[PDB]
């Protein structure tokens, strides 16, 4: 769980990177779907699933505020993305393996657009924050 | 693994242009902050109190270097990266005893500091050649016990 | 793989006595309900309702019978379980999408259920030989794409 | 996190198991030894550290016992197993992978005792009650 000090380190960065975070969800979606090409399955209903993509673009920016939701409900993600949870985990059975991709590519593209930012102790508190999402979403399962 | 041309050539213009001295160190350091149960397989190494303790540690250092010429190995190999890994994975995965899970880990790591060195040049197709061939490597690494 | 003649032995007798009937219909069912996200691979299965749905589904059991008609095939081919695994590997990994976590899942399901099956008759050293031959099948069923 | 059901049915099993848990631990710790040779190194310093020995056998006794604390605390299972997460992810490291290897080896000890009473609906609830004690006792690594 987190600690004050993983809170606070996480609305700091968010704070710092959070204006770019339109370029930060298609970016991170669209390596997502060309280096673990297993997750494009769940797309395959949309015409272009492609890095371009005007899909892509725009779910990006959707998965980037459900992120800013889970920042600002940082005391109790189980609670504050339960309708999220409910959504992949339930409806879609979204498989929970991907959750970690996504994750993983997340702070991929973030070390790419901010790399002084982005330090060893920014990314301790902010893996062990992307984890407890991970974990609040995989919440509705089972 | 059957690689692409292409795959070939990104794979070989990364490590070409990767400066050992920085990426393995970085990389190293961080997996030991970002995941702290990973120290414990390093038997001397010293004073690896806080976080700016291993970020200095001359001894992380030199074994960072020593983890990103093993990986040179297999980019020389390609197409034999399994055998030319199994000193490495013999020592890794039976003299000590270091579970899998852990190669994934690193790998990660170095992936994130090569990131932050190479910015908007490490495209997502570059992302997928570089991430390939790590597979390849982790799964070499394992390979010995089951 | 290098496999000791105790371990054919022991992987040879547990195969034989083996109700593939009992087992395999157990094995993926057990699958379905402790982690029910793998209901999602399996397209036209039907009503998957509840517990008791999958349970006595002739559906699920029709196929928890292939699988273990599958490891059947590993069985009798040790030394090279990897290529006999191509077409297998192939589906799952690229035509089906699994993530190879699952196969790792549900052998640890047809773990339970043999040891439930086989009581105190299934001992540690038989456990260790079973597994080292599931985790061969498991690495043979990704082995395909990285 | 489990459910008053999920609770319920954990309570109820280890009621009916909780008298073989001398026999349950040294037969799931004998089997973790043997099968997962890496954990082999983390008791290294016992004598004879094969499935009959007295120290696996005066070990999985321990182990037990703190399984009983877990269903005992089933309520909290973060502040339960503090004392726990502290001794093995602080001072002894233990790497976290063991723990979901250990929580196996238990399943498959009780499905060999009680084949009758590990049905598939008590396996779900023990299975969320067991990685939710896996992931108490990694709380304090980091
Ligand atoms: C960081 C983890 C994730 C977050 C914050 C997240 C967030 C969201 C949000 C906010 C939506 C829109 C919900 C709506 O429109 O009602 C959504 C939809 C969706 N998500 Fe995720 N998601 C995550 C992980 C994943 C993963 C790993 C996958 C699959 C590989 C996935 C698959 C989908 C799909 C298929 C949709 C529906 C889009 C459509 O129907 O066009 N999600 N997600
Ligand atoms: C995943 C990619 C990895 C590669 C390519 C790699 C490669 C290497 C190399 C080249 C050495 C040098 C030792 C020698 O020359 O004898 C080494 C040592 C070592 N590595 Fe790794 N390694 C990897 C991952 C890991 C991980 C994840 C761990 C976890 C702790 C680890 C633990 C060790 C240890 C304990 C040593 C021995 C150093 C000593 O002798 O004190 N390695 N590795
Ligand atoms: C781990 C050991 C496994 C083995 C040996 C195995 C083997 C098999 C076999 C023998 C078939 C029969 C299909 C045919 O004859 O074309 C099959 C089908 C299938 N299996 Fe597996 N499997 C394994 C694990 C899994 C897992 C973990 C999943 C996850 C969902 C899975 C999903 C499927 C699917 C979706 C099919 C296709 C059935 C259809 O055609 O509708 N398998 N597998
Ligand atoms: C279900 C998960 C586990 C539980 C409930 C558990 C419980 C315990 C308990 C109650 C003790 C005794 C503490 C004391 O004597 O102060 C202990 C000690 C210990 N545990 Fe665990 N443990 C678990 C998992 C593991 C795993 C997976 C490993 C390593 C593979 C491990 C390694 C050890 C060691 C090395 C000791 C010290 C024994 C000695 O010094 O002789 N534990 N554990």
């Amino acid at each position: 769980s987190l600690s004050d000090k993983d809170k606070a380190a996480v609305r700091a960065l968010w704070s710092k990177i959070g204006k770019s975070s339109d370029a930060i969800g298609n970016d991170a979606l669209s390596r997502m779907i060309v280096v673990y090409p297993q997750t494009k399955i769940y797309f395959s209903h949309w015409p272009d699933v492609t890095p371009g993509s005007p899909n892509i673009k725009a779910h990006g920016k959707k998965v980037m505020g459900g992120i800013a939701l889970a920042v600002s409900k940082i005391d109790d993600l189980k609670t504050g993305l339960m309708e999220l949870s409910e959504q992949h985990a339930y409806k879609l059975r979204v498989d929970p393996s991907n959750f970690k991709i996504l994750n993983h590519c997340i702070l991929v593209v973030i070390s790419t657009m901010f790399p002084k930012e982005f330090t060893p102790e920014a990314h301790v508190s902010l893996d062990k924050f992307l984890s407890g999402v991970a974990l609040a979403l995989a919440e509705r399962y089972r | 693994v059957e690689w692409t041309d292409k795959e070939r050539s990104i794979i070989s213009d990364i490590f070409s242009h990767m400066d050992y001295d920085d990426i393995g160190p970085k990389a190293l350091s961080r997996c030991l902050v970002v995941y702290p149960w990973t120290q414990r397989y390093f038997s001397g190494f010293g004073n690896l109190y806080n976080a700016e303790g291993i970020m200095s540690n001359a001894n992380v250092a030199a074994h960072g270097i020593k983890v990103l010429h093993g990986l040179d190995r297999g980019m020389k190999n390609m197409d034999n990266i399994a055998d030319a890994y199994t000193d490495l994975s013999t020592l890794h995965s039976e003299k000590l005893h270091v579970d899998p899970d852990n190669f994934k880990l690193l790998s990660d790591c170095i992936t994130i500091v090569l990131a932050a060195k190479m910015g908007h040049a490490f495209t997502a197709e570059t992302q997928g050649a570089f991430q390939k061939f790590l597979a390849a490597v982790v799964s070499a690494l394992g390979k010995q016990y089951h």
